């Protein structure tokens, strides 16, 4: 007999990108001011997503 | 046997070939590299904080 | 035994390296 069967597979999952500053502060000056003292943590987590 | 000289000069041909494709200026070792790069950026950034 | 049954004829023997002179075996 001749069987013909299926074989599923994922290859790629969804892009996905976030601000730092939006989703921490958004369109405050006084917290964008307090998040300089925590450093370079916002280059960081766009990198990766990246 | 019948054509085993063609194929040691093709032999021959292709190894030379690589040899100057390393030569003249192949990124082609690149993936050796970025295992280089992407530590040194992992330690610079420890520093830094 | 080098017979006709295990060899197989290809060409003359001018071109290949190394070939000697020995008689072959025909099972007739
Ligand atoms: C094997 O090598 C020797 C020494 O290089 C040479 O004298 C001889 O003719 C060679 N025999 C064959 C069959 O190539
Ligand atoms: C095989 O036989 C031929 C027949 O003349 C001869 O010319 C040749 O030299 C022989 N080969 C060897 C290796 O003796």
């Amino acid at each position: 007999s001749i069987s013909i069967t299926t074989e599923v597979m994922p290859v790629s999952m969804a892009k996905t990108s976030v601000d730092c500053n939006m989703y921490i502060c958004g369109d405050s000056t006084e917290c964008a001011n307090l998040l300089l003292q925590y450093g370079s943590f916002c280059t960081q987590l766009n990198r990766a997503l990246s | 046997y019948e054509n085993q000289k063609q194929i040691a000069n093709q032999f021959n041909k292709a190894i030379s070939q690589i040899q100057e494709s390393l030569t003249t200026t192949s990124t082609a070792l690149g993936k050796l590299q970025d295992v280089v790069n992407q530590n040194a950026q992992a330690l610079n950034t420890l520093v830094k904080q | 035994i080098i017979t006709t049954d295990n060899t197989f004829v290809s060409g003359n023997c001018d071109v290949v390296i190394g070939i000697i002179n020995n008689t072959v075996y025909d099972p007739l």
